[PDB]
């Protein structure tokens, strides 16, 4: 009942007798290797922490030493692009001249002719250039200069370091006990009001104080040499009132409660900056302010030590109504004891906000020189999509696995999750009914079109001279989005982003961001989305309701959340265990988001990015989007086919790099056709082979080799499909964006 | 005793430690399941060497102004706290025998030693009397007691004879040295929003309290 | 700004959400509330000593206060929002 | 008992006393094995007695610089003795590895086999590589004047002035080093620099060593 | 010392080391010797 600092004092002595001593972890492994499936495994139960001990303190200790060592390589990856960036990078340069010099922060050393890599990306450079967007970020947080990168690399070297001795600490010295972690109440005020609102108020002061002066004066035409420190700015009002009328007053505005004065740099300007093709950084202060407001508020709901607040389990308790039984009883016991349960809703929430950060980044571009940069908004979008959806299925794993391990019937009587259990086969079948009526209602579009275009009858196609499908609700919110700074907004000056309608922002001869319409090809692709993210979600959730018992399997509960199958019994069980599951999850997570990434490409290269000629805009692929994206030939000849020309002839130039991988992401995505289509008998039969011929010339190894197992085969042919497609989609929108971005 | 007293941080607060009040809303004395830094004794250590340093500092940064306001001291000196070359944005002073850095190389090596053997007597109470430095482990034994060791030379005078009158005198420092860290809290606050000194801070709010606060200040 | 409508109107505000938690109006730190928006009595892991007859604390004046300048903030905006 | 490197720690295990400037200063542990201290404490004297060799020639090439003598600073020796005086520099490096090569081959291997040089192989010469202990390499040619044969508590005062003479030789020539990267003369130019102006000649005003002064 | 020995004689460890090895000798060879096509 009370929230206060729970601790052990050294539980485990820092000594290195362990390391020595490989699979101690497990009491399986421990004992020593005799075949070599040991090695694998020693590598898949590593951070496998509920399985090395039943006592939850061990585990959430360990996790929280974990999530320390995850911090301190963060840390180092931020400070080597910090150091890249400061030490061979061009970003001097780049800041001089940020429509002509591509980025560029690596450099190759002149070894077996690799040197053709360094490039001539402007400025007096030769490197390789970079899509990750930091000399965007670093222009917005008003960095000028070298020695302030270096000066943060050597700061997040400092903190890696810190997490490290953190995690040691906090394993070895001071190991908090469990109840500690089970004050959710505490650490959701803390997380919200302390994290996110004071992060967001602290980035609102930098905005304020150093990005919003440097950046203006740079927009105002100032060289970067001459503009003044930033801790000049922070030490002297004159110039701050002079750059600002409203500094000239203090903080005396704030406490007035005449927050108006302060109208010079917290505005809704809206729309995008005409210089630098950005959001207005004032917007973006302004919003961070408003955001630290708002988290600060929400810090301040749950009940810790005092009367005053909430407490999760009663509300919870509090929810119920006539058609769900019991309903939230025991939910809070479920996610403060399963360590699982709180991954997958973590998972789940950070891929979608992933995903969502990825479509407002392209959408709104909030760094200066950003939309300019074809490549990194294309590169940026793919990357965030990309990683929310392998943290989407890593979330539907992780409820599998808590419904497997931590799952308890006595405690789930007759709440919302044994009812979900007990209609789980309607919940199936419905959803399998609705995937394949958008399979039909997504693909034979394509279908016909793809006919009716051969059969030489293009009036019977699906797009807008023929039979359209014009998305009207789409069209109506854009409408309302752009006409909302009239009616709805009578202090907003523009609308939140150009995509609605309006006028188009165009910086150096590029097109920054214009209006996005919608047509049939449009509809037929976003029917095609929502096909896919449903057969996945079906596939992820069968792989959750049915983890622990089936009409085939009753018993699946009591073979784990992973093993192969039941035997050939029963018609044949292959691929009953949730992990395969999850396996096919990813499989079709990549389908889908891959034809997202291509649906966002194509739109982007044809109906949005562009150079601007004299009365009138011309895009890169002209326009045929809204044409030829109705067919899958169409999509195979003007997208796959023509865009592929790039990265085919990239050798012999700076590019030439990515048409090997191009090459090469194609070897392992095949490679990975190897194990998916194949079984471990034949492999064990072919060892056994050639152990005979190892046998014969004394060369036969101790440690007995066995072929991998069922689970690691399905494991490796994932892992290689998906890493050789992404690869290949990799190389073929960076090779193409650079060339022709 | 004092506001903001609770049952709980009444449970291992029974007025054993100096200057006692029963002020614990944070918990962070509470000996069950303690460990790290958060602990009593070494809390009570910190406590009582910021209680120290913070008197140094609040005398250090009001004298100078104040013996230049006496006429004592000459105009070259009397300068404000954080002008003295503590921050160099904020002004330095270029009247010293040698630059900020040598200064601090010399203060490097001195506060090292002093507070290496100091944290070296709190890990392992006693074993700095028995080393050889040049005779002067003779005073550097301590008691049992960390924040006060005492000896020939930390107690010279051998002052609170009495047991009594030492507890008198560990409150009476215990609350002037808090007194100090408020004061030196409000002096780097004071520095911030008036960008004057502390003693010129006093003198503008006696001449005319109603025009001269942090009210009046903000803009 | 001594006497303004801004400097009346946060006072009044403050002044308001104190009065009411301490004549057993609004939620404090001994008394919560239920679904019905009830007083009903609490389990503080703190249990302030304090010497006020209701048994106010300082955190209760501490909530009162941010809750009054949230409301005090809110109507004066409010009001030079809509021209009054 | 003894004074450590530390006062108030614990000297380690690995660390007795028995060893001639023995300070208990191990925080790495790389002396922990026997066979691995022994191996460090032959490096320690070579690496001292080499540092003391070194530090000795320097200090005095630069007493002759320092006076009207001609002598060249450690620093650029090398070129003016291979430019003055007609010597193929690869020749002298090949001859100096020769020499050495033979020499420390024999004492590795001694450190292998205790005792193994004094079988007489060499020239029939067999007192003269006996050896005394690690790392100290008695006898009538390494030492003709019987120091180390006689009243042991001056050997072993004798071994700590040794050892301590190696170590404060070795922080020596890092200084030197330090001193001629940073600011570009050689060591007594330096110490005639900070004599003259203590307060404004030293690290904290070289500009190199302090970025941030 | 012993531990961290038998850690660093693991498998993965002297691989890394032999690889690092190999491949170091590799590259120097071809940057002191560059574009060696036949003997």
């Amino acid at each position: 009942k009370k929230v206060k600092i729970a601790v052990d004092r050294n539980p485990v002595e820092t000594s290195f007798e362990k390391w020595a001593k490989p699979g101690h972890f497990s009491r399986t492994l421990s004992k020593g290797p005799n075949t070599t499936t040991w090695i694998w495994n020693l590598h898949a139960d590593a951070h496998d922490f509920d399985s090395h001990t039943s006592d939850l303190e061990e585990i959430s200790r360990k996790v929280f030493s974990a999530h320390f060592g995850q911090l301190g390589i963060i840390f180092i990856w931020l400070s080597g692009m910090y150091f890249h960036g400061a030490r061979f990078s061009n970003y001097e340069a780049w800041l001089s001249d940020p429509t002509h010099i591509k980025p560029s922060a690596q450099v190759v050393w002149p070894i077996v002719g690799q040197e053709i890599l360094n490039g001539d990306v402007g400025g007096g450079f030769q490197g390789i250039q970079i899509t990750s967007g930091f000399f965007q970020l670093w222009r917005a947080s008003g960095i000028t200069s070298e020695l302030q990168l270096y000066t943060t690399a050597i700061g997040g070297l400092v903190m890696a370091a810190a997490m490290f001795f953190a995690g040691w600490f906090h394993y070895h010295k001071a190991a908090p006990k469990l109840e500690w972690f089970q004050n959710v109440e505490s650490m959701l005020n803390h997380h919200l009001g302390g994290l996110l609102g004071l992060g967001s108020l602290a980035w609102a002061g930098h905005q304020i104080h150093v990005s919003l002066p440097v950046n203006k004066l740079l927009d105002a035409g100032v060289d970067p040499k001459e503009i003044p420190l930033p801790h000049d700015l922070l030490l002297n009002r004159a110039i701050m009132a002079d750059l600002y009328p409203s500094f000239a007053k203090g903080i005396a505005p704030f406490f007035t409660l005449n927050w108006s004065e302060y109208s010079d740099f917290l505005t809704f300007k809206g729309g995008l900056n005409p210089v630098t093709g950005g959001l207005w950084l004032s917007d973006t202060a302004h919003h961070h302010v408003a955001i630290a407001v708002l988290f600060l508020v929400a810090g301040h709901m749950y009940r810790t030590n005092w009367g005053i607040g909430h407490s999760m389990k009663e509300i919870l308790e509090a929810h119920r109504g006539p058609f769900t039984g019991e309903g939230h009883v025991g939910l809070y016991e479920i996610l403060t004891t399963s360590w699982h349960a709180q991954l997958a809703i973590n998972l789940a929430l950070f891929g979608s906000l992933s995903i969502i950060v990825a479509h407002h980044m392209y959408a709104m571009p909030p760094y200066p020189y950003l939309a300019t940069d074809y490549g990194t908004q294309l590169s940026l979008f793919t990357h965030h999509t990309w990683i929310g959806g392998f943290c989407i299925v890593g979330a539907g794993a992780h409820a599998a696995i808590f419904m497997v391990r931590d799952y308890d019937p006595t405690n789930n009587y007759n709440n919302l999750l044994d009812r979900v259990i007990r209609h789980r086969d309607a919940i199936i079948s419905h959803l399998n009914w609705v995937c394949i009526f958008l399979g039909f209602h997504s693909f034979g579009l394509y279908i016909h079109n793809d006919t009716m275009s051969a059969l030489g009858r293009p009036q019977d196609m699906f797009s807008d001279t023929a039979i359209q499908l014009q998305p009207v609700f789409a069209q109506w919110i854009q409408n309302t989005h752009f006409l909302a700074p009239q009616l709805t907004a009578p202090n907003a000056l523009a609308a939140t982003s150009l995509t609605w309608g309006g006028d188009l922002v165009a910086v150096g001869g590029k097109v920054a961001m214009m209006p996005i319409s919608l047509g049939t090809s449009d509809f037929m692709v976003h029917h095609i989305h929502a096909f896919t993210i449903h057969v996945t979600v079906l596939i992820l959730l069968k792989g959750v309701l049915f983890a622990r018992s089936s009409r085939l399997i009753p018993d699946k509960a009591n073979l784990g959340f992973r093993f192969p199958c039941d035997g050939p019994g029963r018609g044949g069980t292959c691929q009953v265990s949730a992990w395969d599951h999850v396996f096919l999850g990813l499989f079709w997570m990549y389908n889908s988001l891959s034809i997202v990434i291509f649906h966002f490409s194509w739109k982007m290269q044809s109906d949005v990015w562009g150079t601007v000629t004299a009365s009138g805009v011309s895009h890169i692929t002209g326009g045929n989007f809204a044409q030829s994206a109705n067919t899958i030939n169409g999509w195979l000849r003007d997208f796959l086919w023509a865009q592929s020309s790039q990265v085919i002839q990239s050798y012999g130039s700076a590019l030439s790099a990515y048409g090997l991988i191009f090459l090469g992401a194609h070897f392992v995505w095949a490679f990975s056709l190897m194990f998916l289509f194949s079984g471990r008998g034949y492999w064990q039969e072919l060892i056994e082979s050639i152990v005979w011929a190892h046998n014969k010339l004394k060369v036969a190894p101790a440690i007995q080799p066995r072929a991998l197992s069922i689970t690691q085969g399905r494991a490796v042919g994932v892992a290689h499909y998906l890493l050789g497609g992404i690869a290949t989609t990799w190389s073929f929108f960076l090779a193409r964006i650079i060339s022709v971005g | 005793l004092y506001v903001g007293a609770s049952q709980s941080s009444l449970a291992y607060l029974d007025g054993s430690l100096p200057g006692d009040f029963g002020f614990d809303p944070l918990g962070l004395l509470d000996p069950v399941n303690s460990g790290g830094f958060i602990e009593p004794k070494w809390l009570q250590y910190s406590e009582v060497i910021h209680a120290r340093w913070a008197m140094l500092g609040a005398a250090g940064c009001i004298a100078p102004e104040v013996l230049g306001a006496a006429g004592l001291i000459p105009d070259a000196t009397n300068i404000k706290w954080f002008e003295s070359g503590v921050i160099p944005p904020a002004g330095s002073y270029n009247g010293y025998w040698a630059d900020p850095y040598t200064i601090f190389f010399v203060e490097i090596v001195a506060m090292q030693f002093a507070e290496l053997r100091r944290l070296q007597d709190f890990r392992y109470p006693g074993s700095m009397g028995q080393q050889y430095f040049l005779g002067l482990e003779a005073i550097f034994k301590g008691s049992g007691d960390a924040a006060y060791p005492g000896g020939p030379f930390f107690n010279l005078f051998n002052l609170g004879k009495t047991e009594a009158a030492m507890k008198e005198l560990k409150l009476k420092e215990i609350k002037n040295g808090r007194l100090a860290m408020l004061a030196m809290l409000g002096y780097g606050a004071q520095a911030v929003m008036t960008g004057k000194g502390p003693f010129q801070n006093l003198v503008e709010h006696l001449a005319d309290p109603v025009n001269n606060n942090i009210l009046t200040n903000f803009g | 700004f001594i006497g303004s409508s801004t400097n009346l109107i946060m006072v009044a505000s403050t002044t308001a959400t104190l009065a009411a938690a301490r004549f057993g109006l609004a939620p404090t730190v001994k008394k919560n509330t239920t679904a019905g928006l009830k007083l009903v009595d609490s389990k503080n892991s703190a249990g302030v000593i304090s010497n006020d007859p209701a048994g106010f604390t300082i955190v209760d004046v501490l909530a009162m206060g941010a809750a009054g300048h949230g409301l005090g903030v809110g109507i004066v905006l409010g009001l030079k929002g809509i021209g009054a | 008992v003894r004074p450590v490197w530390f006062p108030g720690n614990p000297p380690p295990a690995h660390l007795d006393g028995s060893l001639a400037g023995d300070y208990g200063f191990d925080p790495l542990f790389l002396g922990q094995e026997p066979q691995t201290l022994k191996w460090y404490v032959q490096a320690e004297l070579v690496h001292g007695r080499f540092a003391m060799l070194g530090a000795a020639g320097i200090i005095l090439t630069s007493i002759g610089a320092k006076v009207g003598l001609g002598f060249p600073e450690w620093y650029d020796a090398g070129k003016v003795v291979v430019e003055k005086n007609n010597i193929d520099f690869p020749t002298l490096m090949v001859i100096q590895f020769y020499l050495m090569g033979w020499a420390e081959t024999k004492r590795w291997y001694d450190f292998k086999n205790p005792g193994s040089q004094a079988d007489g192989s060499f020239l029939g010469f067999t007192e003269e590589f006996k050896g005394l202990e690690n790392g100290y390499p008695g006898g009538r040619f390494f030492d003709p004047m019987g120091l180390s044969r006689g009243d042991a508590a001056k050997y072993q005062e004798y071994k700590q002035k040794e050892v301590k003479n190696g170590r404060l030789a070795m922080i020596a020539c890092l200084g030197f080093a330090a001193q001629y990267a940073a600011t570009g003369k050689g060591p007594l130019d330096n110490l005639a620099d900070h004599l003259a102006d203590p307060n404004h000649v030293n690290f904290a005003t070289n500009g190199v060593s302090i970025p941030i002064a | 010392m012993k531990d961290f020995t038998t850690y660093l004689s693991t498998a993965p460890v002297i691989a890394t080391i032999w690889f690092t090895f190999t491949a170091g000798l590799l590259i120097e060879i071809n940057r002191y010797f560059p574009d060696p096509l036949v003997f």
